[PDB]
């Protein structure tokens, strides 16, 4: 049930 | 107010004016959700699917920069980029022998797949799976990694969602990475098994048919607090099936171990061997 985001970020 | 006319210039045969555009567009798809919003609403998602065709890398990679933000917003922004079409083209990209390619299409694809059950089985049913677990394979740590979040993620779903990383053979890769010299490497594969042992009992019972137990065991042995609390995660939530996965666990020899852990000075660690312990009566 764990869950993660990543961004792409300058 | 200059939202749409960024959409526009995507268009633009002019690929300075594009790639500016395209620059400041996915970085204000970063700033939030009312930010992503806002980008959704200029109508900016058909125009970057269709730049999922491009065989420009420049703008490829620029635009898999710009869905991946998008989607790290809510379930239904997820669902916007899906309903644009992305997903077999982006799923395709996991062939490309271009690692940068590679490493954006499968950042894109995890934050799709961390969406809700509805985001993640459109992730399943546009065919990803065999491509992600053969990438459990790959020598290149930084595409293991992102194919490990991105199964996790899928792993992260209800029991169909679940069931279907196991059915794709995900279980075996994953236990030998438990052998990884790899710190990283190794909590992402425990992370992995963690989330696919949050099913139900068959799925459970997949994790322990695996050959999984002995390798959680000897994680309890960890110096590392990191490694351990994974470890204790996997198992604590293997713990929690039925009595015949209960009484693997006990088999395994787990319960030494926990009984040891209880007075840890981690917190966290103490607390999830205490709950692991009474799971297992
Ligand atoms: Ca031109
Ligand atoms: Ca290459
Ligand atoms: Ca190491």
């Amino acid at each position: 049930k764990r869950k993660r985001k990543r961004k792409r970020k300058r | 107010s200059e939202l749409p006319q960024m959409v526009q210039q995507l268009n633009s045969p002019d690929q300075q004016e594009l790639q500016s555009a395209l620059r400041k567009l996915s970085q204000i798809a970063s700033g939030g959700n009312e930010q992503i919003q806002a980008v959704i609403d200029a109508g900016a998602l058909p125009a970057l699917v269709q730049l999922l065709s491009s065989p420009n890398e420049q703008i490829l990679q620029e635009a898999l920069w710009a869905l991946s933000n998008i989607a790290s917003g809510g379930n239904e922004q997820i669902q916007a980029v899906i309903d644009a079409g992305a997903l077999p083209a982006l799923v395709q990209l996991l062939s490309s022998p271009n690692e940068q390619i590679l490493q954006e299409a499968l950042w894109a694809l995890s934050n799709i797949a961390s969406g809700g059950n509805e985001q993640i089985q459109a992730v399943i049913d546009a065919g990803a799976l065999p491509a992600l677990v053969q990438l459990l394979s790959s020598p290149n740590e930084q595409i293991l990694q992102e194919a490990l979040w991105a199964l996790s993620n899928i792993a992260s779903g209800g029991n169909e969602q679940i069931q279907a990383v196991i059915d794709a053979g995900a279980l075996p890769a994953l236990v030998q990475l438990l052998s990884s010299p790899n710190e990283q490497i190794l909590q992402e594969a425990l992370w992995a098994l963690s989330n696919i042992a949050s099913g139900g009992n068959e799925q459970i019972q997949a994790v322990i048919d695996a050959g999984a137990l002995p390798a959680l065991v000897q994680l309890l042995s960890s110096p590392n607090e990191q490694i351990l609390q994974e470890a204790l995660w996997a198992l604590s939530n293997i713990a929690s099936g039925g009595n015949e996965q209960k009484q693997a666990v006990k088999e395994a020899g787990a319960l030494e171990k926990l009984e040891q852990l209880q007075s840890h000075e981690n917190e966290k660690i103490q607390k999830e061997a205490q709950e692991a312990l009474e799971k297992l009566q």
